[PDB]
């Protein structure tokens, strides 16, 4: 199209509204109620521009730019006096009841309302009457509530209800007494309640975890990183102050996690600030855990490895590509073992084979929202890959969007979208051992054991295409439901099959692969998504290695007398007794870790590794996209005796000391080159981010904002002499003010969004090419593998029915967003949000044992009896028993396994 | 501790098949609970949400949006005197002063024994016979401050 | 309903129609058409912006039209006593009659019916009969509070 803004010609998209078209061009228009993801409602009355009918018009007409489409030849004015007077008046009306709270408000310096008050030029108050006040509700441990600061812009209710699909946040009252919150006191039950701290333009919803140890946005040292709490790999901005990780802000990625994270990845960062973490290397001599610096620890470790007959290495899916590869070089690729069990590794390798050899295009997380039918097989998406569940909700509302678009309604008229789309929505068929959080919008939910879920998928694949292996033993009404699912998937333009490794069944993955292949063979634009468990599970699968059982047999037989455990607690993937016995038999245990685990008591040496906040590296997400995360802060800047190095740095210097008897603290780009030389299937991680020589017109990228304060006084209590600015030889970033964070800088790794006049999270509008689109100069991250030309073949191994045998109980995994990822359970703010460990039972099974709800029953697995209180699950099937995966004592490896001696305590 | 009765649930269902959307019976269900108890307690919002299927936030927003659905407990009889423009021309101020002298309360407050609750209301559709005062089933018109004690003593 | 005027098979026409009465809950904004549609659906009575329009997507997205009581009561006269006769009632740009009256400190408040073109003074001293004793005409407001 063509618009005339103050006489200047501009070329914009004709389908866009005028506010987003003018914001894409860099023009500044105040706005509150419009969000790029939530659509438009036109409440705040802030985006007024004067539109003219033709080229020569004097009076014009004041119009709302978030309702006005950017049609061809549209003449508007922004800076003329009438529009500025109206926008200043609207800001003034918002400022009548606003509390005098900016010094004691967590949004100060990060406030959209402050930015728009300053931008409109309104600074003189002529209101002398009283201001309305509101009582503050309790929203739980994550979100702090303060309703005095609200401007009634309706963004919270729009996001939480329409977008996030929540049910316990609403607007109450009329006129100026509108109240936004829950009907009563309680925790916000949505898994994406944390995004309200960025959706809300004011300080109504604030980060309570940040509020405990609060600092302003200009004082925060930011870095671009990847969230380490599940396999989705949402881009984040961890920001620190005074040596502790303070906040996790959302980092815009137009491909993955544009405006939204989940609650686990926003509030589960508290394990970094734990005081029991190893900070210096520790050697156990006799029973004395003495403390070394880096050099003597490396020398002694290299010696004690040098007179050992065989050294094995147990990596982890928590660790990065570089650290696992450095361990692989240290011990040799024959003696390198992945830290996961055999069944988990089999499921992970099958998921990788489906992704990179199945011939079906795996979609990006932003691209999930543009699919017409979703079949989720076996994966509890909301509890394991929650952001994928949010994107699935968007794809389900896509039917209402399409129905509105068929009747001359644009995509930003979300009110008309919901008016036309009353209750019609895209088909969603979720399958699990119990009820999920997607069942409120799902067209069908199938509660069945994982064998029966796999059989459902196999029957769907056979009904879609007769070349798939058939299933015998389908009940007729279940067959009618298969026909309904097949009719929904066949009529869809873009179907999407979502599975993963969390179900604990290979056959569900095989069934999802066969459904995707059958839909591909009909000519549909089918996509397949696979949810892995940990942050770098796909990278560990691509790198490969032996399973944990092989390493345990090597330690127990005596062929290996030296074990190097990299960032693995070893109890989540194997039984505790076997791991403890194997590590007790081994005369040399060396744990390279950043979290105090149970295996460090048996460890002979502990290398204090760094977490994601104090290290760089590359992680591969569930879609196969390599993503680089950078160090946020130097740990030794505040505590000089802290020796907390990168895991790959520790292992590379250990290998160098073992070989040539000197320490070699390498550079990250050297390890990247070693990975892309030794491992050609990981050769794409070089393009994930540019190397340390990357500059923007000669200068590096600044970690901290321009107004970083206190630099001559933040360490003055230790010494009045200012220390060294920490030098970053690994990355293109600097630990200082002196860098570049321009929105027009030719770069993709943006540490934080800030623009002059835009201090809120709305500065991402300045950092994007067009608002709500991609990051300018491309989104960061690169896919490792392309879609294969030829696919796989149909998996003929159709599993049998689940037969409940007496005395044996099938463990059904019940994942929790707060409690399954180990590092998140380490966080102290998650210990109040997580539920108490309850064992889930069928009513028929509870009647058979004669136990009621809440009774403590004991069960013995691997020779250890543990007691749990019983919760009655109606959606479970008979012969199964529900257990919470990931909690203390209940490893996620227990999923899909039998359980013995289920009796009342 | 709340439980919808069989009669209230039957009335809510009977209102529910009138419309094609169970959400459309939310206002009438709230009015049914209002008639059968006098006010809408905290558990009633959750009960209406459970019966209808809509979330409790929607029912709470509907109950708090409308002025004639009471969420706080009131007395046995409510007083809803018109304070709009025509009744202001007719002089509702004397009626309000007489009511505040008799009941010894404030508009919006209730009596100590729960005998009456003093409230203003919107237009009552009785401008030609203003001022008007709305009690539970009666629309008293041609109000005078001398007749307020005579009118308030016939309700117990 | 007991006379067959509503429901099925209305005097052999075959047109199916049924009417239900929904009582309000005391809010002035419910009178607006889009807000009436929103309050009929059971939500908070918030108006809807144009576009869209309630003639296309009204109640629950369906075609829905809302008419006043006076319009729906003037419809039978237009339909039964002819169209050109209804045009020959008031000789002005507006055709038809209107319910009219005065209220507030007048001698005879009430409601009458007047054709278009009637001056406002003709209700003061004729139908209302003027005001009470010792009252001067300071102001008047024709169309209610808005
Ligand atoms: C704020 C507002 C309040 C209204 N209240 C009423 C009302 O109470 N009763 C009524 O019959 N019309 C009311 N109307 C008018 C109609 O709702 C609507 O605007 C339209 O004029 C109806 O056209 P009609 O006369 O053909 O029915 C109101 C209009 C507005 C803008
Ligand atoms: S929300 Fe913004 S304007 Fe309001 S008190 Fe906080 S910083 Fe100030
Ligand atoms: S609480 Fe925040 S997001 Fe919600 S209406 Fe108020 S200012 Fe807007
Ligand atoms: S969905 Fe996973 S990767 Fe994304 S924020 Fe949540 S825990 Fe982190
Ligand atoms: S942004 Fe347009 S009125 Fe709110
Ligand atoms: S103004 Fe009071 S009844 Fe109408
Ligand atoms: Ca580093």
């Amino acid at each position: 199209a063509t618009i005339h803004v103050d006489g200047k010609e501009y070329e914009v998209n004709g389908a866009d509204n005028l506010l987003e078209a003018c914001l894409s061009l860099g023009l500044d228009i105040p706005y509150f109620c419009w969000h790029p993801a939530l659509g438009s409602v036109g409440a705040c009355r802030q985006c007024a521009v004067k539109q003219y009918q033709n080229a020569e018009d004097t009076r014009g007409r004041l119009v709302m730019s978030c309702m006005t489409p950017a049609s061809d030849g549209t003449f508007i004015s922004i800076d003329d006096e009438e529009a500025k007077q109206f926008r200043e008046s609207v800001v003034e009306w918002l400022m009548t009841n606003h509390p005098h709270d900016c010094p004691v408000c967590e949004e100060g310096g990060n406030c959209h309302l402050q930015d728009m008050t300053v931008m409109t030029g309104h600074s003189f108050r002529r209101y002398r009457f009283t201001k309305r006040t509101h009582r503050n509700q309790d929203l739980g441990p994550f979100i702090s509530h303060e309703m005095n600061r609200c401007i009634a812009c309706y963004r919270c209710v729009r996001y939480y209800k329409d977008y996030a699909g929540g049910t316990d946040l609403g607007v109450y009252g009329a006129h100026d007494n509108v109240y936004f919150g829950r009907p009563e006191d309680g925790t916000l039950e949505s898994e994406f309640s944390g995004n309200l701290v960025e959706i809300c333009p004011t300080g109504v919803f604030t980060d309570k975890t940040h509020s405990e140890r609060y600092n302003r946005k200009w004082d925060m040292q930011f870095a671009p990183s990847i969230c380490q709490q599940c396999s989705i790999g949402c881009n984040i901005s961890p920001g620190e102050r005074y040596g502790e990780l303070r906040r996790i802000e959302n980092r815009y990625n137009g491909t993955v996690n544009h405006y939204f994270l989940c609650d686990r990845g926003r509030f589960g960062y508290g394990y970094v600030n734990l005081k029991d973490r190893p900070r210096q290397p520790v050697q156990r001599r006799g029973d004395d855990f003495i403390t070394l610096n880096a050099e003597q620890a490396m020398q002694g470790a290299a010696d004690i490895l040098r007179q050992s007959k065989k050294v094995i290495g147990i990596g982890s899916p928590r660790a990065s590509v570089e650290s696992n590869f450095a361990l692989r070089e240290l011990v040799g690729e024959e003696n390198f073992y992945t830290g996961i069990a055999h069944g988990e590794q089999e499921r992970l390798q099958l998921a990788l084979k489906v992704l990179r050899e199945g011939g079906i295009y795996t979609p990006a997380l932003r691209e999930i929202e543009s699919y017409d039918a979703v079949l989720v097989l076996g994966e509890d998406v909301t509890q394991t890959g929650a952001r994928v569940a949010l994107a699935v909700r968007q794809a389900v509302k896509g039917k209402a969007r399409e129905m509105a678009a068929a009747q001359k309604v644009a995509d930003w008229q979300i009110a008309a979208i919901l008016n036309i789309g009353q209750r019609a929505k895209h088909p969603l068929f979720v399958t699990n051992v119990d009820d999920t959080r997607l069942d409120d919008i799902a067209a069908w939910t199938y509660r069945a054991p994982v064998e029966d879920q796999a059989r459902l998928g196999f029957a769907i694949a056979h009904a879609l295409d007769n070349s798939a292996p058939a299933v015998d033993g389908i009940e007729p009404e279940l067959q009618s439901k298969i026909d309904v699912i097949v009719q929904a998937l066949a009529g869809a333009k873009k179907p999407l099959i979502i599975s993963g490794t969390n179900a604990g069944s290979l056959e569900v993955i095989q069934a999802a692969a066969n459904v995707a292949k059958a839909l591909k063979g009909r000519g549909a634009d089918v996509g397949i998504t696979m949810i892995a468990r940990s942050v770098n599970s796909m990278g560990l699968g691509i790198m490969g290695g032996g399973s944990l059982e092989e390493a345990l047999t090597e330690l127990e037989t005596g062929r290996a007398d030296a074990v190097v455990v990299l960032e693995n607690d070893l109890h989540r993937h194997a039984s505790a007794t076997r791991v403890n016995a194997a590590l007790a038999k081994a005369p040399l245990v060396m744990v390279v870790d950043h979290q105090r685990t149970a295996i460090m008591e048996n460890a002979h040496l502990v290398l204090s590794a760094a977490s994601f906040a104090e290290s760089d590296g590359t992680v591969i997400n569930n879609e196969g996209r390599a993503q680089r995360f950078f160090q946020v802060y130097d740990p030794a800047y505040y505590d000089s005796k802290t020796v907390m190095l990168e895991s790959w740095r520790w292992l590379h210097s250990l290998h160098s000391t073992l070989l040539s008897r000197e320490v070699d603290w390498t550079q990250l780009d050297h390890v990247i080159d070693a990975v892309v030389a030794k491992i050609p299937e990981l050769a794409g991680i070089k393009d994930a981010a540019p190397d340390a020589t990357f500059r923007i017109r000669g200068q590096k990228l600044a970690r901290e904002p321009h107004r970083y304060s206190g630099r001559t006084a933040m360490r003055a209590n230790i010494s009045v002499h200012e220390p060294r600015q920490p030098q970053d030889i690994d990355t293109m970033f600097t630990f200082s003010m002196e860098g570049n964070n321009q929105p027009t800088a030719h770069r993709s790794q943006v540490p934080f969004a800030w623009a002059p006049g835009w201090n809120s999270p709305q500065a991402w509008n300045k950092f994007q090419d067009e608002v709500g689109g991609k990051l300018r100069f491309g989104d960061p991250g690169v896919r490792l593998f392309e879609t294969s030309e030829n696919g796989l073949d149909y998996f003929t191994s159709v599993p049998a029915r689940f037969q409940p045998q007496d005395g044996k109980w099938r463990i059904a995994p019940y994942y929790h967003l707060f409690g399954s990822d180990e590092l998140s359970q380490r966080a102290p703010v998650f210990q109040s949000r997580m539920p108490q460990p309850y064992i889930k039972l069928n009513p028929a099974d509870a009647a058979k044992l004669g136990v009621n709800a809440g009774t403590r029953v004991s069960f013995s697995y691997d020779g250890n009896t543990v007691t749990l209180p019983v919760e009655i699950a109606e959606g479970l099937t008979a012969g199964q028993v529900g257990l919470p995966m990931g909690m203390s004592g209940i490893a996620p490896v227990l999923a899909g396994a039998h359980l013995e001696d289920l009796k009342e305590a | 501790a709340f439980e919808l009765s069989a009669a209230e649930r039957e009335a809510i269902e009977h209102e529910m098949h009138h419309y094609e959307d169970p959400r459309a019976a939310s206002i009438e269900a709230l009015k049914i609970v209002q008639k059968q108890r006098g006010w809408v307690p905290d558990g009633a919002i959750h009960a209406i949400a459970d019966v209808l299927g809509i979330p409790a936030s929607d029912v709470e927003g509907v109950a708090t949006f409308y002025s004639q659905i009471f969420r706080q407990p009131v007395g046995r009889h409510v007083i809803r005197y018109c304070d709009s423009v025509v009744c202001h021309i007719n002089g509702y101020q004397g009626i309000q002063a007489a009511l505040e002298k008799k009941l010894n309360i404030k508009p919006g407050q209730t009596t100590f024994d729960g005998r009456f609750t003093l409230l203003p209301t919107c237009c009552l559709g009785n401008c030609d016979k203003g001022p008007n005062m709305m009690i539970d089933e009666d629309t008293h018109a041609h109000l005078t401050p001398e007749a307020i004690p005579e009118l308030l003593e016939r309700y117990k | 309903t007991e006379a067959g005027l509503l429901g099925k098979n209305i005097m052999g026409t075959g047109f199916d129609f049924e009417l239900f009465v929904h009582t309000g809950a005391g809010r002035y904004i419910c009178g607006e058409e889009t807000a009436l549609i929103n309050s009929l659906e059971g939500r908070r009575a918030n108006p809807r912006s144009k576009p869209p329009f309630p003639a296309t997507s009204g109640a629950w997205g369906k075609p829905t039209c809302v008419n006043n009581v006076e319009t729906l009561c003037n419809v039978p006269a237009i339909l039964a006593n002819g169209v050109e006769w209804y045009q020959n009632i008031s000789k002005s740009k507006d055709a038809g009659t209107k319910l009219m009256g005065f209220s507030g400190r007048v001698k005879n408040p009430g409601l009458w019916e007047l054709p278009f073109g009637t001056t406002a003074r003709e209700i003061l001293e004729d139908y209302a009969g003027g005001m009470r004793d010792g009252l001067k005409f300071k102001a008047w407001q024709p169309g209610g509070a808005g």
